[PDB]
């Protein structure tokens, strides 16, 4: 007889501009509990298994893992519906398997197979899903494409919200600036958030930024900061943030707290701008998924051996999706120049000289 | 009748804003202040702020708000004041816009229009005279077009509301205010020009004269004064410059024998280059019985003394002496 | 009739961010510096409405903008800095490059795009230069970014000299504004971010532009004031104080100036669609900073009425035969277009309108 | 002596600053972290905080920073992590730098350097992978070059910092770690290569052919293939792309009376574009026996699959496949 639900406390967020934050309590369910737990879990395999990959070269160039944020992605989920948006930058294989896509199609991505979401076209940092606008490389541009993802939820009427996600070095970005003042202009119901995890590649926030409050940057728009290794503070916030939103008040900032536990990406081996001890720390002490492991094994939520075989089916899961990325062929060369163009008759593309053509088809 | 430039160009966004609640405009001083050249007059009173909307000066986040909302299915015209402060928000327009239906494996198209005039104007010197047509049109994913008359702009730009891709239209400042004849045809709101095919604006045997926006006049005007010497000019104004539409330019050269490029860019990696280039790795260049050469504008930031910017753009003088050189006549 | 050789007065106090104390509420001004300045502000008034003039006689074309209304700010920043302090703002800069030391009859000369201008006719309104004085910019925002680097070359250079770095309320929801005040603030650099509020940027009020209209605060971590910009002894206070702040190497401060332009954004703008003609009346009747600094010399016994009206005598003549020179001057020779296009290289052909028009360019 | 590309643009570098106080390197990375491709390895623990100087991830910012420092009388080397982040900056390279000698009618001069990598690498799709030789090139008041080897990116590095301009210098993130021999000549801190002029890497009499950066190296290993069968290519280094050195192209064309050009970036108004427009316009027209053809990038945005991307770049085969069909063979 396990517990239905428990109660647990989260720790208080600061506040920028707001009377009032998130509760400091919470109920966790048994059910929702595993969910959050599988869904972390997989997320860190996924990874893992991304950085096997990587050694092998069955993945090239920019390949960003997420392992140490996995609080963010489910917790952010945890907090919004499906038919709410949500944009961020590269480091987004999380976001991208929270939001609906499958390890397979994932990793068949990482390889540059036709099984990927892209077919082989994206690579690591450009995946995309049904309101999930990827899954973009070029640093701070998402910002304003989710203040005008926000835009359109406000012009079509639905209630529905964007987060829009950018990183502690994206913070220094001006067009975030541009966006914040437009969003407060127009009560775009947009939802700033600061992934902050301290270091901008190998710069850290203390040599980037002259403030490193990254929630109160937005100035006249209202901020909070967030345990963004606490799934159940997250989860707490991002409710809290889009109700904000979707009553009419404008748009918020949430800065999440966090940590990513390997380099800026697989070129970066991590250790030339702070310590092995740091990061041994963090994941001792805070990993997102112990984290919510004690809480659910001490409140009687589930049992130690329960969680054992979600790992153990995770574990498969991840075999099965790495077997089939590495098995799948590559996208055929005839499909070269297909999709350049939405919605027109097929067309020829030059390939590297004049007697090389391409069929482009939408 | 006659209808100006840039009232044509109103009469198609009118009309598409009438067809689509999705489409929407805005850029700085495009709904109160009646557009920076008029060209957005009385929409604002007709459509609201939902639909015109003012924005701060701030490109780079405003046109990547345009390009958001397109992605979640509005379909937004994004005005650039001029062409020159797009270069603020270029990142958008190519990383953000251009390649996103490629990359993500053609799942998530992107309808957007950027507009504004480009190129040289009167006067306003070196940061503001600036054409971008050869940057953009070098860009895969993007659609540029660039319009000369009333026709033109009105048809062009519906084809690129309608599009479902981004579509960059180059308009001319100096061409907003002039008058053309305008047909039956043009004045419905079923008109459409589409991307990709140039059109003929002067019928001609002894030289194939290709050109883009403003020099499409001064390239009628050249051919006028050409004629009463017995020298036949084929004019052809491009209307797009990506895709460029180079069979309709290929046919014409085997007639004429003969070709000159008009621009008013700067020439080095311009449009004319582009073409030469094409004409040469192309059946055409056996047709040719001298080379192709190329009129543009002086490879000069703009200056702004009246008799400097007068020598750094081509002028119809300048189009005719290549022609004659070209003829060797 | 003796005349007194100084007198204090009352300034407006600035609101404040981040800040303890600010500048003084008041001030001394002195019967030789009053003179100054009035003939100062006099003369760019004066420059401004002839070019008014010019303009429409189309002696003048393309882009024309006026800051007659602004004078206490360019007049009264130069007051509060030195001549080896540098300078930077956007293209509303004709009263800057005077108070930085161009002649009216230099600045005139390129607004008429002839051979005796500033730039020899190369660069009309927008563009024009002087020595610590930059620009004269016509990109919204792009001088902000310049003006950090000019303070960070003073800084490298350890002359303890300060830039001032103005932009307007439109520009200042410019993204590059606000990477340029994290840099500034990181690195601590000398400069004095200048917001020149005139409540407009172009037609579009600052209500309908800004979220927050509190200029001075936008720098978030950075400090500011805000300063009255119709009253040039509070202007010049305010200066002292703010290049007092960056030369102690405190770092960068904002400083908003409220200030007001009488005419449109620019010669193409009527300047009456987005707001009244009551507007504009009551802003001059109210707060002309010639007026009000003409008011306290005459009350102070500082300066007589007939001694500053036989200054605005020499002021108008003086921009009549600036004018007639500007109107005169023959247009710079077709033979130098080519020229300046870079520094310190040996000549070569510039191509033309077409492969057989070529241009000499010379360093 | 071996020395890769990397290492001499770090050499050139390290000579610059120490010849010249007012020389200063900014951008992404470069001080504590030894440089992002680690190109400024160990100049920030030789030099300090002061002159090397470690930015947040601001470009437009920190380019106009970097300009406004070189207006005041320093000389700073601005790097882009890659040049596709230099379109952030792009207003601040060609308004606030590029035109402003000439506006200011020679007041005013520039000495800033823009350098980084620049076009294809490996797998790093298509917001990454973009070329910018042709965009800058167009640009009056700017210089443009880019280096293919070692000698190359030594004494292009030292003769961008010694000019009074802005200069754009397009390096290579594939070429960083290729060794080259280092002549004596080339290891000298007076090592200097003129901006303008082109070096034949490889004399011949059949075939002009002209590249710039990595491709270069390709073009001399289709030669290499090509003499086997009897056939002698003429290869071409640009080093600069502007002001190209169409005078020695010209003068090869005139010996070979055959031109290919070969380049890693989008075709369409691209560097070999200009190269066909000018030998078109040019006294070698009549010496070509057969058209000019460009091998280019493929007219897509880059894609991640390898066969793809394989596919997406000039591959040697390519260019000897271009030669072939320009010789009849
Ligand atoms: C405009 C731009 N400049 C530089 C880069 C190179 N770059 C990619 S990620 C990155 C660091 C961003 O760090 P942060 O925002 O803190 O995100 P994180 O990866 O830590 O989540 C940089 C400099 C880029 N992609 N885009
Ligand atoms: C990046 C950019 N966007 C738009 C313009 C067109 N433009 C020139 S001035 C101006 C308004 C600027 O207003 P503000 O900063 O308040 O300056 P003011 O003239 O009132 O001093 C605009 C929109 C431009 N020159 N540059
Ligand atoms: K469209
Ligand atoms: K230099
Ligand atoms: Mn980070
Ligand atoms: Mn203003």
């Amino acid at each position: 007889m396990f517990a239905n639900d428990a109660t647990f406390e989260i720790k208080k967020c600061d506040l920028h501009r707001l009377e009032e934050g998130p509760p400091v309590t919470t109920v966790l369910t048994r059910e929702d509990g595993l969910k959050y737990y599988r869904m972390m879990q997989t997320v860190r395999r996924m990874e893992l298994k991304a950085d096997q990959l990587y050694k092998q070269k069955i993945i090239r160039g920019f390949c960003h893992l997420c392992d140490g944020q996995e609080a963010c992605c489910v917790g952010l989920e945890a907090g919004i519906n499906p038919t709410d948006h949500l944009i961020t930058a590269y480091r987004a294989h999380g976001f991208t398997f929270t939001r609906g896509l499958s390890v397979r199609e994932i990793l068949a991505e990482l390889t540059g197979r036709k099984g990927g979401c892209a077919k082989g076209k994206g690579g690591s940092m450009h995946m995309y899903a049904k309101n999930f606008y990827g899954g973009n490389g070029i640093v701070g541009a998402q910002v304003p494409l989710g203040a005008g993802i926000a835009l359109a939820c406000k012009y079509n009427g639905k209630d529905e919200v964007c987060l829009t996600l950018y990183g502690d070095g994206a913070a220094n970005q001006g067009q975030i600036f541009e966006a914040y003042n437009m969003a407060a202009l127009w009560k775009l119901p947009c939802i700033f958030i600061c992934e902050n995890n301290r270091y901008g590649m190998g710069t850290s926030v203390e040599r980037a930024a002259a403030s490193t409050d990254y929630y109160k940057r937005g100035d006249f728009i209202p901020g909070l900061r967030v345990d963004g290794m606490d799934i159940l503070c997250v989860r707490e916030a991002t409710r809290f943030a889009a109700a904000y939103c979707r009553s009419g008040k404008g748009p918020i900032l949430m800065e999440l707290q966090t940590y990513r536990y390997h380099g800026h990406s697989m070129s970066d081996p991590g250790v030339s701008y702070r310590t092995r001890e740091e990061i041994q720390e963090v994941r001792s002490k805070s990993d997102p998924i112990m984290l919510l492991k004690d809480r659910m094994v001490n409140s009687n939520l589930a049992s130690v051996e329960e969680l054992k075989e979600i790992d153990v089916e995770v574990r498969k899961e991840i075999e099965d999706a790495a077997q089939f990325a590495t098995a799948d062929p590559e996208p055929p060369l005839e499909e070269l120049g297909y999709h350049i163009y939405s919605s027109d008759p097929p067309f020829e593309v030059r390939g590297a000289n004049q007697w090389i053509k391409f069929k482009s088809v939408s | 009748l006659q209808v100006t430039v840039r009232d044509a160009i109103n009469q198609g966004m009118d009309e598409e804003l009438e067809r689509d609640e999705k489409v929407f405009l805005l850029g700085e001083e495009v709904a109160q202040y009646d557009g920076a050249y008029k060209v957005s007059r009385g929409l604002w009173k007709k459509y609201g702020d939902k639909r015109i909307i003012d924005t701060p000066i701030s490109e780079m986040g405003f046109a990547g708000i345009a390009v958001g909302a397109a992605m979640a299915g509005l379909r937004p015209i994004c005005e650039f004041m001029t062409f020159n402060f797009s270069m603020q928000a270029i990142d958008q327009v190519i990383n953000s816009a251009a390649k996103t239906y490629y990359m993500s494996g053609g799942l998530q198209p992107v309808p957007i229009v950027f507009r504004g005039p480009n190129g040289a104007s009167a006067g306003v010197a070196a940061q503001h005279s600036q054409c971008f047509a050869a940057w953009y049109g070098h860009c895969p994913g993007l659609k540029v077009v660039s319009p000369w008359n009333s026709e033109d702009a009105k048809g062009l730009i519906k084809s690129a509301i309608r599009d479902n891709n981004p579509v960059v239209v180059l308009e001319n400042e100096l061409m907003y205010g002039v008058p053309f004849e305008f047909p039956p045809e043009a004045q419905s709101k079923d008109f459409l020009i589409p991307i990709g095919k140039a059109k003929i604006e002067r019928q001609g045997t002894h030289i194939t004269v290709v050109s883009h926006s403003r020099p499409v006049g001064h390239c009628l005007e050249a051919a006028a004064v050409l004629s009463k010497e017995g020298v036949e000019c084929e004019v052809i104004n491009m209307r797009t410059i990506r895709p460029m539409d180079m069979e309709t330019i290929e046919a014409s050269v085997m007639k004429t024998n003969h070709l000159v490029t008009v621009e008013g860019g700067w020439p080095q990696f311009g449009v004319g280059a582009e073409i030469c280039a094409r004409i040469m790795e192309g059946p055409a260049f056996n047709f040719l019985d001298a080379p192709a050469v190329r009129v543009t504008g002086a490879d000069v930031p703009m200056p702004y003394a009246k008799i400097l910017e007068d020598n750094s753009i081509p002028q119809v003088k300048d189009i005719i002496f290549a022609i004659k050189k070209t003829l060797n006549i």
